[PDB]
């Protein structure tokens, strides 16, 4: 299985994976979740999301 | 039988109440009666005297 | 012919408190 790889006068069609962090709970520290940053402590609750 | 029940809409403003568990179950339209704008003025569903 | 409070849909995505 040859595959050719190009980097040619394109935009980036084809990339890597994305490697997300680890989930650190109980302590103020900075978080982005797909374009909402700020900084918080990332902590769960009883609430019903839809 | 066959019914379509179409009906055309106009941008106007509405007070949604949003009680637990991600529901609603409630709103009111603040352009049909003044009653319905002083509901949304001040922001509650049960009006005082006055 | 009359919609007695009909056509109340969610206008987002947003969980909300009571």
């Amino acid at each position: 299985v040859v595959l050719s790889f190009e980097l040619l006068n394109a935009p980036a069609t084809v990339c890597g994976p994305k490697l997300s962090t680890d989930l650190i709970k109980n302590q103020c520290v900075n978080f982005n979740f797909n374009g909402l940053t700020g900084t918080g402590v990332l902590t769960p609750s009883s609430k019903r999301f839809q | 039988a066959a019914a379509y029940f179409v009906g055309y809409l106009k941008p106007t403003t509405f007070m949604l109440k949003y009680d637990e568990n991600g529901t609603i179950t409630d709103a009111v339209d603040c352009s049909q009666n003044p009653l319905a704008e002083l509901k949304c003025s001040v922001k509650s569903f049960e009006i005082d005297k006055g | 012919h009359t919609s007695s409070m009909r056509g109340v849909y969610y206008p987002d995505e947003i969980f909300r408190s009571d």
